[PDB]
C-alpha cells in the first residue's frame, strides 16, 4: 500500500500520496448545505451551488471547529478526489501550532472509528515546512488563507511556550482589496466577482520596502500602475492598492486591528526563546504558506527585523519557490522514510490504548 | 528509530560515521570515501568524541550539496532529528553547506574535501 | 503572663502572643555560619551576610532536620523579635501534617530543657487552619514555601491515614520562575535578586482557569502582558510565565516531578476516606498558606475537582484573605480560649512523665 | 475541658443548651432568649434528646453569623470539638451559618429565627 | 500399614500421611448444620451452603471448643478427604501450647472409642515446627488463623512457664483489612467477596520496616500503589492498606486491643526464661504458621527484638518457606522415624490405663 | 528410645561416635571415616569423657550440611532429643553447620573435617 498525506487548512485542503513532490488534490475547504436539493456538498461543487446552499468553513484561523462538517471533507477527499478506500491506506494528517489535545484526540478517533484506517500520524505543520527547507532549527512565518504564525523550532521540535498568533491572513487581505476596490465603484461579493479579487490580489499585489516612499513614488507618477481584464471587459487599473493591500500585515490598523504587526511578532517570537539558540533562529526564518507568495515580502521582513535585532546580528529570510505547498510536501517526505514504518499509529494500539496515544513525551 | 540496523550500529565508537541520502534511505558510506561528497546529493555525519572517562559525545552534521533534490535535504534534516533523538538527544545538530562548512566540520577531514559531480537520483 | 504562638516554617517563622490577631514578627527560618567574623546569624541578618556565612534552612519541608539551628532559630526568636523570658511564657508551637514522634518529642525537651518555658503545647498546622476558617470538618490545602499537605479533618481531627504530600511549593515556584527568566538573558542567583524574582512571582503571577486557552490568548495578543520595574532602571515585562509559573502546582512535570497535580492529591485524599463524610469535605476544601494566594488559584481547584468528582456533589473552595497567616492566627485563637488553661503541659508534668506526654490518645 | 462550669452542666437533660462566644469565653444564654442571635456574633448550640430507655444523644451546633469577627467563629469552632470530646465525642458536629441553616437546626425554633444588629466586641 | 498426620488449626485443617513432604488434604476447619435439607456438612461444602446452614469453628484460638463437631471435621477427613479407615492407621494429632489436660484427654478418648484407632499421640504444635527447621532449642513466633504464641523451646521441650499468647491472628487481619475496605465504599461481608479480602491481604499486603516512614512513603507518592483484579471487573488498589493491616500485630491497638505487639511478647517470653539460655534463644527465632507470610515480616521483627535485647546479642530471625505447613511436616517426620515405633499410645494401653496416658512425665 | 541397636550401644566408653541420618534411621558411620562429612546429608554425633573418677559426660552435635533435605535435619533434631532423652537428659546439645562449626566440635577432628559432595535420598 501508499500512504497518503493530508494538509488540512482554513481555506484549501491538500491531499495526496506520500512519495510525491506535490499534492494530487487541492480544492477549498467548504461544505455546503440546503438552505428543492437535499445533498450537502463539499469544495468547488459547493461553491458551484452558493444559492441553494449554506456554505461554511470546517476550519477557523487553522483549528477544526465543525467535526461534522469536518467529516465531509475528509469524505470527498478519499472517496471523490483520490478515489482511495481509507482502510486501505496508511494517512498522515497536519495540525495547527497550540492545537488543543481535545482536537487531536478527536482527529485520531474520526480516522479510525469512522474511517477506519490501518495507521495514522499528526504533524505540525510548521515543523513539516521548516523540514522542507532542509533545516531542523528556524522559525517559521506559516501565513495562509486564515491565520498567521511565529514558530520557532530547535532541533526537531517546536518551542510551544514561544509560539505567536496573529487572526490575520489571506482571506483578511481579499476582503480588504475587495472593500477599497467597492469604494471606487465596483462591485463583486459574490462568486466568480470574490474570485476575481482574489485573483487581483495574487497576480498584482506586493510588499513595499518603505511604505512611505512607495506611497509617494505611486502619487508621482504612473510607474507603479497596474492593469486587470476583467471577464466582461473593462480594463480596472490599481496602483497604490497594490501595496496597501499586502501592507496589512504589517500594520493591522489598516482594518482595524490593535495587534503588533508580522515582523513585530516574529521577533517577540525570538526574544521569547533561549538567549543561546537565537542567533540559529535569526539566521533562519522560513516563510510557508500562500500569503508569504507576495513579492517584496522577503526583502521587508529582512529590514524590519534588521531594524530591531542586534546590529551584529546575521538575519536571514528564507523563501522556498513552492512555499504554497512547503507544509505538504514536507509531509510526503516524512511519511516516505525507511524510517517511518515505525512511527505510525497502529489501529492495534489505539484500539488497545484509545485516543491518548496521538500525544508525545 | 532503533529498529533500522544504522541506528544501531551510529554512536558506539569514537569516529567518523558517514552517511548517504538514498531514496528516502540512510545508506552508509564506505570509510574509505570519507570526504567525497556529491554535489548532488545530501549526508548525514556523526562525529562522536571519547572522554579521558570513556564516555562519548556526539556533533551531528546535515551536508547539502548545491544540487540535491528537496527530498534529499529534507530527509536528511529529519534523520539527523531522529539520530539525535535515538542518542537520547545529546547529540548538537549543525547544519552544513556545500563551500559554507564549519571550521569544526572542514576540521574533521586532513586531506580536505572532495566535491564531486552527480549522485543519486531523488526518491520522488 | 501572656502566652506565646511560634509557626514554623520551611521557609518563613511566624510568631507572637496569643490574644493578638497577626503576628509581631516574621523572619526567615535561616541560620548562617562562619564559611574574620566568629558569630552565627539568624533570619535577614543571616542573609545580609550572604558573602561570610554558610546559609542552612533548619527546616525541610515542614520537617525540623537540624536540631541545633532550630534552637538558634527560637533563641533569636525569643530574645531578639519578641524580646521576652522564655521561661516566663507559656508557648504554643506548631508541628507539620506526619511530623514523626521523635521530633514532637525532641521539640518538647529542648524547650523545657534548654528554654526553660513553664508550659507548652503542640498543634498540627492544617488544624489551626480550618479552626481560623470557623470549621471542625473540611480537607486543607496548606501550601507554603517548602512544602504541600491535604489534609481532611473531621469533627477537630486530622485523618492521619488519608493525609497526601507533595514536596512542591513556593521555593520551586520561584526557582523555575528564575529559571525561565535567566533563559531569557537575565540574571539574578544572588540576593536583592533573587528576592526581586520572588517579588515578581508574588505580584505578578497567577494561575490560569485553562491553561491551553490562556496560552492561546497570551500568544494572540498582549492583553495578558504586565511590566515590573527593576531596582536598577530596566523594565521587563511578561507574559505567559504569569501563569506558567503556578500551572506547576497542576502539573508537577513542568520542573521535572512525576508526580500529581494538587487538584489530584485533594482528590486522592478525599477518596481515601469513609464514603460517608466525603460530602462534608468536598463542601469545605480550605485554602491555607503562602501558595495558595495566587489570584485564580480557587477557580480551577473548583473546576478540577469539579471534573473529579461525582456529578451532583456540591464542591466549594474557600480562601481565607489572611490565609498567609491562618495557622498562626488559629494557634493565637487557641491558645486564648478559657478552657484552654488545662490544656497546655506543664514543666511538672514534663519533670515527672518525660517528652513522651506530649502524644494524645 | 471539664473543669469550665458551663462544660459541667452540658448535655444532663433533654432540651436545648444555647452559649454564645464572648471574647474566647463559653457565656450562657438566657432561656427566654433562645432563638434571638447577634449577626454579629457566634453561638454553640447543643440538643439533648432523651430516648424511651432514657439514654441521650447528641447533636451540636455552632452558628456564625454573618458580622462575627475570625476570633469568635474560631473559637466556636474550637469549642464544639471541645464539647464533643467531653461528651466522649458522641455528638455529632454541624456548621449553621446564617440565612443558610440546615431543617433540623430551624426545627429547633418553634417561633423561627431572630437575627439582630449588633454583639459583643471581639476578644483580639 | 501407613501412619496418618493430622494438624487440627482455628482455621484450617491439614492431613495427610506421614512419610510426605506436604499435606494431601488441606479445607477449612468449618462445620455446618441446618439453620429443607437435614444434612450437616464440613470444611467448603459448608462453606458452599452458607445460606442453608448455621456455620461454626470448632477449635477456637487453637483450643477445640465443640467435641460433637470436631468429631465430624475427624469423620470427614478419615473417609472423606483421605479415604482411609481410621482402625487401620495410627494417627499422630498435634495440640496448641497451654491446651488443658482435659482436652487432650478427650481428645484420646474419642479417638480410641469412637474412631477405634490402633494408636495414637499427641504433640505441641509449636515443637513439631522447630523441628522442621532442624533445631533443638529456640523460640517459636506461631501466627495462623485463630492465634498466636511465642513458644520457648529448650533441647527438645517446650518451657510452658515463659509461653506467650496473643488472642489476634490472620481472622484478625482480614476482619480489619475488609473494615478499611468497606469504609471507601466497597462490599463484601458475603463469601466469595469475603473470599477476595483475604485472597487480596495474602497477595498484596506485607510489614513495614519503618511504619512511619512508609506512611510518609505512601502519602508521598504512588510508588507502593498497587492493584487487584476483582471477579467482577473493576479494579481497586492500594497503597498505605498494604502494610497497615499486617501493621496490627505490632500494634494491637489499631483494632482496639490494649495488649503488646509481637515483638514484645517475643521479648516477655525470652525474659522468662533462664538467663543462661536466653542467647540459644535469641539466636533461634523460628517464624511458624500462615500469618507469618507477610514479606517484611523478618526484617521488621528483628529491628523491633534488636531495639529491646542487649546492644551484644546476637539475633536471627528464621523464616522458613513453607511455614505455613512446618507443624504437619514435622509431624510427618517425627512419626516416620525407626525409633517412634515405640512412642505411640496403642490401644492396649489405652484399654488398660485409659485417657490418663497421654501426659508424660 | 530404648530398643533401637544403636541407642544401646551410645555413651557406653570414652571417644567418638557418629552416626548419619539415611531414611529415617540413624546409621553408623565406619570408625575409620570419622571426619568426612557429605555436604547433602546430616549427622549426629556423641563425644563421651571420661573424668578422673570414672564418670562419663556427654556433649551431643547435630551436624546439618548445606544441601541436606528438611526431612533429615528434620530427623537429626529429633535424633539428638531422643538420645539425650535416653542418656537421662545428661548431654549437652548443639547445633553444627557446615562452614560454622564450635571450635569444640572442630576440636574433635585432629586432621581437620572433610565436606564431600552428595549424600543419601530423601526418605520423602
Ligand atoms: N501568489 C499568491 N500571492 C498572494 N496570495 C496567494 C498566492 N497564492 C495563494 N495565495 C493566498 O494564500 C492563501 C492560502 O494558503 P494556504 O493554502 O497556504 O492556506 P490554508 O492552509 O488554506 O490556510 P491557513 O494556513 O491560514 O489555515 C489563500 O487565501 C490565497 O489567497
Ligand atoms: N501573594 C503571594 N503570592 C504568591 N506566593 C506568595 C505570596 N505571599 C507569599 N507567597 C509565597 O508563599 C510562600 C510562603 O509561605 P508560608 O509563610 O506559608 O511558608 P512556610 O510556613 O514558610 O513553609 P511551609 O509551609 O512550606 O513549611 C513563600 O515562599 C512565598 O514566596
Ligand atoms: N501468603 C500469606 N500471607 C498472609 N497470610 C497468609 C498467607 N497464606 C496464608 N495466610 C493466612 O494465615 C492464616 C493461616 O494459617 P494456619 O493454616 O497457619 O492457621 P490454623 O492452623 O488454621 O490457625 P491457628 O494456628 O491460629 O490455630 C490464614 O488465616 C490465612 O489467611
Ligand atoms: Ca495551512
Ligand atoms: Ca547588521
Ligand atoms: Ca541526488
Ligand atoms: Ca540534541
Ligand atoms: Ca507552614
Ligand atoms: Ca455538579
Ligand atoms: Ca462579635
Ligand atoms: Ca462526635
Ligand atoms: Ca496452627
Ligand atoms: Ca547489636
Ligand atoms: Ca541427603
Ligand atoms: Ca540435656
Amino acid at each position: 500500500t501508499t500512504a497518503l498525506v493530508c494538509d488540512n487548512g482554513s481555506g484549501l485542503v491538500k491531499a495526496g500520496f506520500a512519495g510525491d513532490d506535490a499534492p494530487r488534490a487541492v480544492f477549498p475547504s467548504i461544505v455546503g448545505r440546503p438552505r428543492g436539493q437535499k445533498d450537502s456538498y463539499v469544495g468547488d461543487e459547493a461553491q458551484s451551488k452558493r444559492g441553494i446552499l449554506t456554505l461554511k468553513y470546517p476550519i477557523e484561523h487553522g483549528i477544526i471547529t465543525n467535526w461534522d462538517d469536518m467529516e465531509k471533507i475528509w469524505h470527498h477527499t478519499f472517496y471523490n478526489e483520490l478515489r482511495v478506500a481509507p482502510e486501505e491506506h496508511p494517512t498522515l494528517l497536519t495540525e495547527a501550532p497550540l492545537n488543543p489535545k481535545a482536537n487531536r484526540e478527536k482527529m485520531t478517533q474520526i480516522m479510525f472509528e469512522t474511517f477506519n484506517v490501518p495507521a495514522m500520524y499528526v504533524a505540525i505543520q510548521a515543523v513539516l515546512s521548516l523540514y522542507a527547507s532542509g533545516r531542523t532549527t528556524g522559525i517559521v512565518l506559516d501565513s495562509g488563507d486564515g491565520v498567521t504564525h511565529n514558530v520557532p523550532i530547535y532541533e526537531g521540535y517546536a518551542l510551544p511556550h514561544a509560539i505567536m498568533r496573529l487572526d490575520l491572513a489571506g482571506r483578511d487581505l481579499t476582503d480588504y482589496l475587495m472593500k477599497i476596490l467597492t469604494e471606487r465603484g465596483y462591485s463583486f461579493v459574490t462568486t466568480a466577482e470574490r474570485e476575481i479579487v482574489r485573483d487581483i490580489k495574487e497576480k498584482l499585489c506586493y510588499v513595499a520596502l518603505d511604505f512611505e516612499n512607495e506611497m509617494a513614488t505611486a502619487a508621482s507618477s504612473s510607474s507603479l500602475e497596474k492593469s486587470y481584464e476583467l471577464p466582461d471587459g473593462q480594463v480596472i487599473t490599481i496602483g497604490n492598492e497594490r501595496f496597501r493591500c499586502p501592507e496589512t500585515l504589517f500594520q493591522p490598523s489598516f482594518i482595524g486591528m490593535e495587534s503588533a504587526g508580522i515582523h513585530e511578532t516574529t521577533y517577540n517570537s525570538i526574544m521569547k526563546c533561549d538567549i543561546d539558540i537565537r542567533k540559529d533562529l535569526y539566521a533562519n526564518n522560513v516563510m510557508s504558506g500562500g500569503t508569504t507568495m507576495y513579492p517584496g515580502i522577503a526583502d521587508r521582513m529582512q529590514k524590519e527585523i534588521t531594524a530591531l535585532a542586534p546590529s551584529t546580528m546575521k538575519i536571514k529570510i528564507i523563501a522556498p519557490p513552492e512555499r504554497k505547498y512547503s507544509v505538504w510536501i514536507g509531509g510526503s517526505i516524512l511519511a516516505s522514510l525507511s524510517t517511518f514504518q515505525q512511527m505510525w499509529i497502529t489501529k492495534q494500539e489505539y484500539d488497545e490504548a484509545g485516543p491518548s496515544i496521538v500525544h508525545r513525551k | 528509530v532503533v529498529e533500522h540496523p544504522e541506528f544501531l550500529k551510529a554512536g558506539k565508537e569514537p569516529g567518523l560515521q558517514i552517511w548517504r541520502v538514498e531514496k528516502f534511505d540512510l545508506v552508509p558510506v564506505p570509510t574509505n570515501l570519507y570526504g567525497d561528497f556529491f554535489t548532488g546529493d545530501a549526508y548525514v555525519i556523526l562525529k562522536t568524541v571519547q572522554l579521558r572517562n570513556g564516555n562519548l559525545q556526539y556533533d551531528l552534521h546535515y551536508w547539502l550539496g548545491n544540487e540535491c533534490s528537496q527530498d534529499e535535504s529534507g530527509a536528511a534534516a529529519i534523520f539527523t532529528v531522529q539520530l539525535d533523538d535515538y542518542l537520547n538527544g545529546r547529540a548538537v545538530q549543525h547544519r552544513e553547506v556545500q563551500g559554507f562548512e564549519s571550521a569544526t566540520f572542514l576540521g574533521y577531514f586532513k586531506s580536505g574535501l572532495k566535491y564531486k559531480k552527480g549522485g543519486v537520483a531523488s526518491g520522488f
